């Protein structure tokens, strides 16, 4: 798939990823979310090779949730981001690698603080207070650059969220029909139906 | 055929126990005492070497406590060949942990890796079981100070203070006795060297024929600390607690 | 490879090694389940030889398999984490491959098969455990309790134990426990099964565990204080 | 480099009657511009009231025909000597065909005999397992040629019945074997005509419930 | 070829083509490109036939093999996620299938797309096949839930029409079925040629076609 | 000790009769097969009272054709219902069509002699496989672990076998209907029962051309246990 | 005693006692005859019940057109050979476009037997098998012992009481051979054989099967009513 | 998959009334390079049985000893190897043509076009077509590479059809074939002079010729022929 954004406030992270899903010519849904929970306080979203994406998610999503009932734990944000970059980097020496790309927000409920990481399908991580996949940054990260601070609200982090889709959708040539915008802050996982 | 010199490792008695075993932790009983007491500021672990000899290399020798990572170690009783061979491994496990999450393996996961192997062999392959039993003494940032303990049977279980080896039974009550939640390291220290002196089999309780470590967050701020005491440093805690 | 048929038939038509895995879950601490009219309790013995322990960090004999199912046992400590680790592995499998959690009965079919396929396998030998398997199907809000053995049977029930001394604690409860009409609430059906155990517990202090699992994965462990309450009303009203 | 495959030509057509079944194709054989034999047969009696013909790759379709003649066998032996019923032997043909779905036999192939109420049946394949019961097929060089007129003479496409115009259709009254017989010869005359491929020889199997027969018919040899 | 489905308000029409092309020569002038899995499953069949066939056939023995070890129906969601990983182990082998599995579950009627490449999409309407743009023309601009039984055969019906009469590939005869929850319903088979002309007369539309 | 695949002095397999002796501790299992249809009926034995006795499948649907009793170590079972159903399913998917009883049978009897030092022992349990087919018609068979299977007009196994079996050997006739067949399974389990026979301890299941495999309800199965009761009170 | 455990051992006498016990399943078996002349070869075998509900077990088995046997001892073991003789005239259909000679398939059979008598682990088969079939040399008739021994004779039978139809056979040997262009009469020599080795139990219609091969016969079986016209 | 190195030309054969005549000259070629010049490439199989082979040589010397363990292999246990039991042509074909379709199924072809002739024991005679493809094809004449183009419509002319056999003597067949090695002679670049002739008859047996040559050719007419066009000394 396409554009997948992610932003880090002050007390949360905001995941924005597009609806759009296309085969041929034509645009068979306009309604896809393109995230998966894996734990109460960790998100993520993903993009790539049509099959391979989903594939991956769930794939890592089950890992995650048997780690979850084994230990009665949840692993930090930090621990599963790493978890999937290793994932990442022995497949892309596979026989047929998985291309995907994803963003992890999750929320430490131990430091109390959002996180936000950025992985490619090489298993190449960065940690980062804003982040994108593909040609998604050419267009954002300027404004994000200029924007965004660190002691924004979750408020303020959607308003310039807003301004990032607004100029996606006026530079792009691709119609990627809007974005499901999702929080991830001390309270858990929460999706804004209005955006 | 083979079938013939085949003693069955891995079979039930009519009774429902396993043989082998029961067998292994007979051996184990035999072998050196080995104490660890868990503090509200660190853990203890004590040992004694078997009778040594004034030949003996003591300084470069190490029969009985091992360091698995930087935060985890273990007391061993039992066959030293077979508690190397198993302390490699969790060696191994812990630092595959380390590259996969890039956090220190929680202790209880390392107790529990090690515990399934020694089942393994309890149930299949047709192989004798490894005679040891470990003390796991740890620290990691989800319950704080642990001890452990796995036997041959696989099965582990965690502790405020425990003993394995010989004079086990002795060993517990007088643990159950002196010991207290609010207990301190220093204090836990010298239950540990008390008991040894009270339960040992030989003569007198002596530097060189001792092993003795403590993990400390009594290290600079917030962190843990491994001491494997020298050969010098038990002889000064033998005086300082007033056994010599 | 080791190919040794460990468990095979006696003359009289009998696989021992199959028969002498029941003595080892007959050792093993005593372990309850009741089912009420809204919910599934289970509870388990925990011996007091051992005293010192670290109960924070000490294996819970009751382990989640899932959000909405529980496993508890019988017998060999080491022989009930493999069931459980590839029962939870199934889990996450099943749901992975038909978008659906296990039900109750389903992940019981497949533990029990696991257990069968022990007792006629080269080389291996049965696992020494018996498992009360408990919750509640997706969307579902009927109880369910399950048992299974080393032989791999399985089965439902309303009320069921297992482990040393289960044949007094099932006594109790065929005659306690009525069909037409269950613990209707979480004190009843609770209030049954820590009475139950009183039976052959010895001492009511830490050494019975309980762990009520209520419909949409409600699942919660009590604590001492709040057995000790239950323990207390009990002998009050015994006090007549 | 190595190339596996190779074209035998050859053409072949069933048709279904209403209580019997033919099926017929040519027997030529040929590489590039050379014959190789000009009587090499190609639909096979496979027993149980079936006739086969697997046209293209003549390795790969006295494979597939062989390993069907074989899979008969089998399932006599393996079921208590029961009679393969066309439409279970269409199905596994199927798996025979995509077992070799990543190499595939390079074959269309046709089968026919009579249904389990004592209907005529043509069954038809694709090279890596499709199939569906039809009434008319023609298969391999000239299929296309032959097709068209099936679809006019058989089942009576772009017919009406005259003063009507276009309103009423041409009703679809059953074929006797004489007939079909007929179709199928000035079939594979007109296809040696104009396609180089088809010639020298033209061979029937018939299909009734009193079992499998055979009519030869010479075709022009240039 | 055209295939479509959609849910609506008394469950899903499922309506395909019946074309099937080797080249651009018309091989076969009635294919059913519809499988009957269970009585409340259906499966639509467009790309490789071979493909297919071989792979609904197969999902439908698994599905079949699930109602006897459960005693209960498969879920129209489980039953596409089986064939979704059918497709994922032949991972870029080659194999070319777009197929909507429809039916009636517990949630009420359910509608799956799945693809060769894993692709697998829950949705209230799917349409696959080379002529799927023609036949989306005319659904996204007719469509209703409050869609009577009639009215919904019908839709489905005119818009495999518009796509066999638009698209090359696409044509010979439409095949019609509707799910409820008593099962699958068929709607018998109905031909380009006779219906196109019908259509024309009845609605008034393909004006600029002559007849 | 001794080889798993050893033969005795009389030329007999050890490890195979051994099994049949596990076979006779456990609770009966019935077949009768008619014209009208094929009759299974089991006797449950519930261990407690507490144990909920409908969740004892012992009658097991292999196809809609076909259906399975089954008496002994019911777990060892479970294996073979899978790969029975397994193979009716896979069949169909080859060829097309429902397959012969016989050879489901056939295909379970494969599985029986691959054992020795494959798996450990031979099976500790028998089945009834009771069918039809447009072939040889309504069939019971009776499948071992000896690998070995014979048709049956009329078959119990189990621990109340030979009891039984003599009492079939009397009823059983060319012309019998299914609801006589039904009453006929009911009075030959409660007779061989050690509890007292009712809707919730027994379970009867039959299979026809027509519906198919069913396992009866307990409502039902109640009906034709008060029915059999008030026809043995007639005289 | 002692050297009886496994079939990996030899007796102090030279002796391998799984074998002889494998030998002794065949001797509780039913009887089964076989005999041949220049044109025809004819199997037949006396069925056995479980009791009077059940059927009678099956004893003759198609292998090809031109080749078959029947069993005498653990039936399974003899689908698992006759299954193995089936593939191998396959074999020799498919690859030579040949019908296996009844020698070579005798061979394939001794050898196969022979590997489950040295070997440690696995057992001896079960079973005793009579092939016949009609070959490029003409009628064969083998009897095969699971202890590996194949032999080709004119005559035989196997089983219980089977020394009875043995000695009819041995008596009758220059009649029966000279039974050319008649099948109803040699297989009439057969049920006669076989009738040697009956007590109590005499030859019914569900009781009996025949089986036969020739010149212009393929291999087929006789059940039922099929066989009332011999009894 | 490979490429042909040493290679040998056309083999023809046909039918006549009494039996099978097949030939093949005796040139092991190297590209262009008329290499090794006393190659056999005739096998005999019994008394019964020619193999003819044409392509790759070490794949035909391959072949030549599969056939050479055949016979070994038929002879094993078996007292009627040489009567009832012996090897036919049909047996000896359908291996090859078994191994060949094997081979190009692994993408490993055997490089050769195959030609067996024989007589099989009911009297008919037996002449079949296979190829590193696993093509199999029968007919009254059959001829591989240069042969398919050149002989066999000479070949056709003695017999084109099935009912023209029992009319064809052995001596008109031999004629016919040494006719079409001298044709082969004059246009195929990739041939030889000498070659080799073998005939199974049902009543004389297997006759096998060598050190044969192409004779009374037509050359003299060449020495009129002068320039390309307009040159006339
Ligand atoms: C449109 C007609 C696309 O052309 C459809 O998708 C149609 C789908 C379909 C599905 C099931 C049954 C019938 C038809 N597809 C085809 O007709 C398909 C198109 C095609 C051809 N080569 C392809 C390669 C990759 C993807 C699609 C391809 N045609 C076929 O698959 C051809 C080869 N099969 C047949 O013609 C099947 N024959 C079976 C024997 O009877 C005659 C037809
Ligand atoms: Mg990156
Ligand atoms: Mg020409």
């Amino acid at each position: 798939m396409d554009i997948i954004l992610g932003i880090r406030v002050q007390d949360s992270v905001i995941l924005a990823s597009s609806k759009a899903v296309t085969r041929g010519i034509s645009v068979l849904k306009d309604s896809d979310d393109k995230t998966r929970q894996l734990s109460p306080h960790t998100l993520m979203s993903f993009a790539g090779e049509a099959g391979d994406t989903v594939q991956f998610a769930e794939y890592i999503q089950a890992n995650i949730q048997l780690y979850s009932i084994r230990e009665d734990y949840e692993l930090s944000p930090q621990a599963v981001s790493s978890f999937v970059r290793q994932e990442l980097a022995k497949s892309i020496r596979s026989r047929r690698p998985y291309q995907v790309n994803v963003l992890i927000g999750g929320y430490d409920k131990k430091k109390n603080k959002p996180e936000l990481y950025q992985i490619d399908y090489l298993g190449t991580k960065v940690e980062l207070p804003y982040g994108a996949h593909g040609y998604s940054g050419f267009y954002t990260f300027s404004l994000l650059d200029h924007h965004y601070r660190p002691d924004m609200t979750t408020e303020e982090g959607l308003d310039l969220l807003k301004l990032c889709v607004q100029e996606l959708e006026k530079r792009m040539p691709m119609d990627f029909k809007g974005v499901i915008v999702k929080i991830v802050d001390k309270d858990g996982i929460r999706q804004v139906d209005d955006f | 055929g083979s079938r013939r010199y085949d003693s069955r490792t891995t079979i039930f008695s009519p009774e429902g126990r396993l043989y082998q075993v029961e067998y292994a932790l007979e051996s184990i009983s035999h072998a050196g005492t080995a104490i660890g007491i868990m503090a509200s500021d660190g853990i203890v672990l004590a040992a004694e070497r078997k009778v040594t000899s004034t030949l003996l290399e003591q300084d470069t020798s190490t029969e009985k406590l091992y360091k698995l990572n930087d935060k985890i170690a273990v007391a061993v009783a039992g066959l030293t060949a077979d508690a190397e061979i198993l302390i490699n491994t969790a060696r191994i496990h812990a630092q595959n942990y380390l590259k996969t999450y890039n956090e220190d393996i929680p202790v209880e996961i390392l107790v529990r890796r090690l515990s399934d192997i020694k089942q393994g062999y309890t149930q299949h392959g047709g192989l004798r079981p490894f005679g040891v039993s470990f003390i796991y003494a740890g620290y990691d940032d989800r319950y704080g100070y642990q001890l452990y303990t796995s036997n041959p049977s696989g099965n582990y279980t965690g502790w405020k203070a425990i003993s394995v080896g010989a004079n086990t039974s002795a060993a517990q009550t007088l643990l159950q006795m002196d010991y207290k939640d609010d207990m301190k390291v220093d204090d836990a220290i010298e239950l540990a060297l008390k008991t040894l002196s009270k339960t040992t089999d030989s003569s007198a309780l002596t530097y060189d024929r001792l092993e003795f470590a403590t993990i400390r967050k009594g290290a600079n701020d917030g962190e843990v600390y491994q001491k494997i005491f020298k050969p010098q440093e038990i002889k000064d805690i033998l005086v300082k607690t007033g056994i010599t | 490879g080791y190919d040794r048929a460990l468990s095979i038939f006696s003359p009289d038509g009998h696989i021992f090694q199959v028969e002498y895995a029941l003595e080892a879950v007959k050792r093993g601490t005593c372990a309850v389940g009741v089912k009420g009219k809204n919910c599934v309790v289970l509870g388990c013995e925990r011996r007091s030889t051992l005293k010192l322990q670290d109960t924070r960090i000490t294996p819970s004999k009751v382990s989640k398999i899932d959000s909405h199912v529980v496993l508890s046992f019988s017998g060999l400590n080491a022989d009930s984490r493999i069931l459980i680790e590839k029962a939870r592995v199934e889990a996450q499998s099943h749901r992975l491959t038909l978008e659906d959690p296990v039900t109750v009965e389903y992940l019981t079919r497949y533990v029990a098969g696991v257990q069968q396929r022990y007792t006629q396998s080269g080389g291996v030998r049965p696992f020494g455990v018996s498992t009360l398997i408990a919750g509640f199907d997706p969307r579902d809000d009927e109880p369910k309790l399950y048992q299974t053995e080393p032989s791999g049977i399985y089965s439902s029930w309303s009320a069921q134990t297992i482990g040393r001394n289960s044949k007094t604690v099932r006594e109790f409860l065929e005659k306690n426990y009525d069909r037409k009409e269950p613990p209707a609430t979480v004190e009843e059906c609770v209030k049954l099964t820590v009475r139950s155990l009183l039976e052959v517990v010895q001492t009511g202090a830490k050494n019975i565990e309980i762990t009520v699992v209520k419909p949409d994965s409600d699942i919660v462990a009590l604590s001492s204080e709040e057995i000790n309450q239950y323990v207390t009303q009990i002998e009050q009203e015994k006090q007549e | 480099q190595f190339n596996p495959y190779g074209d035998n030509g050859g053409t072949i057509l069933g048709i279904a009657g209403e209580d019997f079944a033919v099926l017929a194709g040519d027997t030529r054989n040929i590489t590039d511009y050379s014959i190789n034999s000009r009587y090499e047969p190609k639909v096979f009696d496979c027993g149980d009231n079936i006739v086969m013909s697997a046209n293209g790759f003549a390795a790969d379709g006295d494979a597939l025909v062989k390993r069907f003649k074989n899979s008969v066998k089998w399932y006599h032996f393996d079921h208590n000597d029961k009679k393969l019923s066309i439409n279970s032997a269409a199905r596994n043909i199927q798996h025979l065909l995509y077992s070799r779905r990543f190499f595939p036999y390079y074959v269309y192939n046709i089968i026919a005999g009579l249904d389990e109420d004592g209907k005529g049946a043509v069954y038809s394949f694709d090279p890596v397992g499709s199939y569906q019961r039809e009434q008319c097929r023609a298969g391999g060089a000239a299929a296309s040629l032959i097709m068209p007129f099936l679809d006019n003479q058989v089942n009576f496409k772009n017919q009406y019945e005259p003063g009507t115009n276009g309103k009423v259709k041409k009703p679809l009254k059953y074929l006797s074997v004489e007939e079909v017989i007929k179709l199928v010869r000035d079939s594979f005359t007109s296809a040696t005509e104009r396609h180089i491929q088809v010639g020298d020889g033209l061979e029937i199997l018939i299909v009734t419930k009193d079992g499998v027969r055979k009519e030869f018919y010479e075709l022009k040899r240039d | 070829t055209t295939t479509l489905a959609f849910k609506f308000q008394h469950g899903v029409i499922v309506a395909v083509d019946s074309r099937a092309t080797a080249g651009s020569y018309i091989s076969s002038l009635r294919m059913n490109k519809v499988i009957e899995i269970n009585p409340y499953l259906l499966g639509t069949m467009s790309g490789c036939a071979a493909d297919c066939q071989y792979w609904e056939r197969l999902l439908a023995k698994e599905c079949r093999l699930y109602y006897l070890r459960n005693g209960e129906r498969i879920s129209v969601s489980a039953a596409s996620k089986l064939l979704s990983n059918m497709m994922l182990q032949y991972r870029g082998m080659g194999l070319s299938m777009g197929s909507m599995i429809c039916g009636w579950d517990k949630k009420g009627p359910g509608l799956y797309y799945v693809d060769d490449n894993g692709t697998r999409l829950s949705g209230q309407m799917f349409s696959t096949g080379s002529g799927n743009t023609y036949a989306y023309g005319v659904l996204d601009s007719n469509y209703k839930w409050d869609l009577s039984v009639e009215d919904a055969l019908y839709l489905g019906k005119r818009s495999i029409l518009a796509a066999a009469h638009r698209d090359a590939y696409s044509g010979g005869s439409v095949n019609l079925y509707h799910v409820t929850e008593d099962g699958w319903i068929y709607h018998g088979n109905h031909d380009v040629g006779e219906l196109f002309w019908k259509v024309k007369e009845e609605e008034g539309s393909f004006n600029n076609v002559i007849g | 000790d001794r080889g798993v695949s050893t033969f005795s002095p009389e030329g007999r397999l050890f490890q195979v009769e051994y099994s049949l002796e596990a076979i006779k501790l456990g609770s009966t299992a019935i077949g009768i097969a008619t014209k009208e249809g094929v009759v299974l009926g089991v006797e449950k034995r519930a261990t407690s009272p507490l144990l909920e006795s409908d969740s004892i499948e012992k009658i097991v649907e292999i196809d809609r054709h076909i259906g399975c009793a089954m008496s002994g170590l019911t777990a060892d079972a479970r294996s073979m219902i899978e790969h029975a159903r397994t193979a009716a399913v896979t069949h169909n998917l080859y060829y097309d069509e429902d397959i012969n009883v016989e050879s489901l049978t056939q295909s379970v009897c494969d599985l029986a002699l691959r054992f020795g030092e494959l798996m450990s022992r031979p099976f500790g349990v028998a089945l009834l496989i009771a069918g039809h087919d447009a072939d040889d018609g309504y069939q019971l068979f009776h499948a071992e672990p000896s690998g070995t299977f014979y048709r049956y007009n009329a078959k119990a196994i189990g621990s109340g076998s030979e009891g039984a079996q003599a009492e079939l050997l009397n009823e059983w006739h060319s012309s019998l209907t299914l609801k006589e067949a039904e009453l006929l399974v009911l009075k030959i389990l409660k007779q061989v029962m050690e509890e007292k026979l009712d809707e919730n301890n027994a379970q009867l299941s039959c299979i026809t051309k027509q519906d198919g495999f069913k396992i009866y309800d307990n409502e039902k199965t109640a009906e034709l246990i008060k029915e059999l009761k008030e026809k043995e009170a007639a005289e | 005693n002692n050297y009886d455990g496994d079939t990996v051992t030899f007796s102090p006498t030279g002796r391998l006692f799984q074998v002889e016990y494998a030998l002794e399943a065949i001797k509780q078996g039913s009887v089964t005859v076989g005999l041949r002349s220049n044109t025809h070869a004819v199997l037949v075998a006396l069925k056995r019940n479980a009791d009077e509900l059940s059927s009678y077990q099956k004893k003759i088995i198609k292998c090809d057109e031109h080749m078959g046997l029947s069993l005498a001892g653990l039936a399974p073991d003899a689908r698992v050979l006759s299954n193995y003789l089936r593939q191998q005239c396959n074999y020799s259909s498919l690859v030579f476009n040949r019908k296996l000679a009844v020698e070579r398939a005798g061979h394939l059979l001794c050898d196969k037997a022979q590997k489950n008598t040295q070997s440690y682990g696995g057992r001896p088969y079960g079973v005793g098998l009579l092939i016949i079939g009609y070959d490029k040399s003409g009628a064969h008739l083998l009897e095969f012992q699971p202890s590996g021994n194949v032999t080709e004779l004119y005559g035989t039978a196997i089983g219980a009481r089977s020394q009875g139809a043995k000695t009819y056979l041995e008596r009758t040997l220059d009649t029966f051979i000279k039974i050319d262009g008649n099948p109803d009469e040699l297989i009439k020599a057969g049920v006669e054989a076989i009738s040697q080795s009956l007590r109590d139990e005499s030859l019914t219609v569900d009781n009996l099967s025949i089986a036969i091969v020739g010149k212009d016969t393929p291999f087929t079986i006789y059940d039922g009513e099929a066989v009332a016209k011999y009894i | 998959t490979q490429q042909p190195i040493v290679t040998g030309t056309s083999v023809i054969s046909m039918k006549y009334d009494n039996g099978v005549i097949i030939a093949a000259d005796n040139l092991g070629s190297y590209g262009s390079l008329l290499r090794f010049n006393g190659v056999e490439r005739l096998i005999p199989v019994g008394d019964n049985t020619v193999v003819g082979i044409s392509g790759d040589i070490s794949d035909m010397q391959h072949i030549e000893r599969l056939l050479k363990d055949l016979v070994t292999e038929n002879a094993y246990d078996n007292p009627l190897a040489d009567a009832e039991e012996a090897l036919e042509p049909s047996y000896i074909f359908e291996y090859l043509a078994t191994v060949m379709y094997q081979r190009r199924s692994k993408m490993n072809p055997l490089w050769n076009a195959i030609i067996v002739a024989g007589v099989q024991s009911n009297g008919d005679q037996f002449l079949r077509y296979v190829n590193l493809l696993g093509v199999t094809y029968s007919s009254p004449t059959l001829a591989t590479g240069f042969g398919a183009h050149m002989a066999n419509p000479l070949l056709r002319k003695v017999v084109d059809r099935e009912s023209d056999i029992p009319k064809t003597t052995v001596q008109v067949a031999e004629e016919a074939i040494v006719n079409a090695m001298r044709v082969l002679y004059y246009r195929d670049a990739r041939s030889s002079r000498n070659f080799s002739l073998a005939i199974i008859d049902k009543n004389t047996g297997l006759t096998f010729k060598k050190n044969l040559q192409v004779e009374n050719m037509k050359w003299d007419f060449a020495k009129d022929i002068k320039g390309y066009g307009t040159q006339k000394i």
